[PDB]
């Protein structure tokens, strides 16, 4: 057989790929780059075999040939009797969040505000919103939209970037990987925690996870739901409790991408994998978890229950649906 | 609605 070469986002992923390659005796292995563009190019060259992707990221690397391979599954709302790998997904939703204090603000007058994105291209943190705004303003000056942002990947001296602030030297501002304190959708929910930004683009669960005690960071250990609201499309606001009326989208789960000829070895690996250090897997806590982070989100959510079996052998495009890859095109238009 | 970016 051969080994599976994961691609590591940045040096905190790759500390946690190269634990998980020390504990599957190699039969993972680790690649590592700066962004995940970079990494979709290693996994093209065929230097890396796979990673973990965003559906905004699975668009790019999509449309350069490589294909869904499994998705990650996070704890359903409903009861199923089916194991988490045969449960059908159910994808999350996007939403806008402010504090409840900032009481003016809601959809209708984002413009000029401060804004916190998980990263360029990413979908609840920059396809939904971006296009949403694109759409409603009928520009694509989508770049001088808010005053400021921390949207990471986008050019460190511009205004999209003006918000972010690098590592724990301030070095790699605006990089989008988690060096950059703002990245991700824990980054983006912590500026507007921290009142860095007036809105952040996340998906709701980023809201739970990361209050009421859910969290026991510094920036997030005494965060109160209650302190947050939802901006619905209809300019009104709401509680983060009535995310499933104020949403943005829905968008498709996070999914491994690979090439098409090792999908098949990568899929057999990967479910292996799990069954060792995946939600009550056999090593898991004792030895190893894949989806507990040191940090954050790392390689996978940490929300994610298992990495499930897709339906339909699907097509990138099939995978995210016509409707959000209509969208990304619309908005890829304006660049 | 095109090719690679890369
Ligand atoms: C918004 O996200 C939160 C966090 O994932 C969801 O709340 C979780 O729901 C699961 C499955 O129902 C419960 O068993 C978990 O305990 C909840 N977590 C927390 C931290 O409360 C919530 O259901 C999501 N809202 C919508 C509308 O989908
Ligand atoms: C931004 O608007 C464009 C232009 O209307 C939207 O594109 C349409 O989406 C619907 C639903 O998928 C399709 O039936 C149309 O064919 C699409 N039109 C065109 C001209 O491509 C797009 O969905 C909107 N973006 C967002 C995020 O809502
Ligand atoms: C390594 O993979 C081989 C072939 O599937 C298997 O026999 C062995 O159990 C795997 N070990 C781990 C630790 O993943
Ligand atoms: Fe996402
Ligand atoms: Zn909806
Ligand atoms: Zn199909």
């Amino acid at each position: 057989y051969t080994r599976v070469v994961w691609c590591a986002v940045g040096p905190e992923e790759q500390k946690k790929c190269q634990q998980w390659s020390q504990q599957s005796g190699q039969n993972v292995t680790c690649a590592t780059a700066s962004t995940t563009d970079d990494c979709i190019v290693l996994v093209l060259k065929g230097e890396a075999d796979a990673l973990n992707l965003d559906g905004g990221y699975i668009y790019t690397a999509g449309k350069c040939g490589l294909v869904p391979v499994l998705a990650e599954n996070r704890k359903s709302s409903k009861h199923s009797s089916l194991d988490c790998v045969l449960r059908p997904t159910e994808g999350y939703l996007a939403v806008a969040v402010v504090k409840k204090a900032n009481e003016g603000l809601t959809w209708n007058s984002l413009k000029d505000k401060k804004s916190c994105h998980t990263a360029v291209d990413r979908t609840a943190g920059w396809n939904i919103p971006m296009g949403l705004i694109v759409n409603q303003t009928g520009s694509c000056a989508f770049d001088e939209f808010f005053s400021q942002s921390c949207a990471p990947g986008a050019d460190p001296k511009s205004r999209l970037c003006a918000l972010c602030a690098g590592d724990d030297q301030g070095l790699d501002k605006c990089v989008p990987n988690s060096k950059e304190k703002y990245y991700g959708y824990t980054g983006a929910f912590r500026c507007l925690a921290e009142d860095v930004g007036d809105v952040a683009f996340v998906k709701n669960d980023t809201v739970w996870e990361n209050t009421n005690g859910e969290s026991t960071a510094d920036w997030a250990k005494n965060l109160k739901r209650e302190d947050f609201r939802l901006l619905c499309l209809d300019g009104t606001r709401k509680p983060v409790t009535e995310a499933q009326s104020c949403h943005l989208a829905v968008a498709p789960n996070h999914a491994v991408v690979s090439r098409s000829d090792r999908a098949a070895h990568v899929e057999q690996v990967l479910l292996h994998q799990q069954a060792l250090f995946g939600k009550n897997g056999k090593n898991c806590p004792d030895k190893f978890c894949l989806f507990k982070s040191e940090t954050k989100n790392l390689l996978f959510n940490d929300n994610t229950e298992c990495l499930a079996k897709l339906g339909g052998r699907p097509t990138y495009e099939e995978y995210l649906g016509t409707e959000y890859v209509t969208a990304i095109a619309n908005l890829k238009k304006c660049s | 609605l095109e090719a690679c970016a890369f």
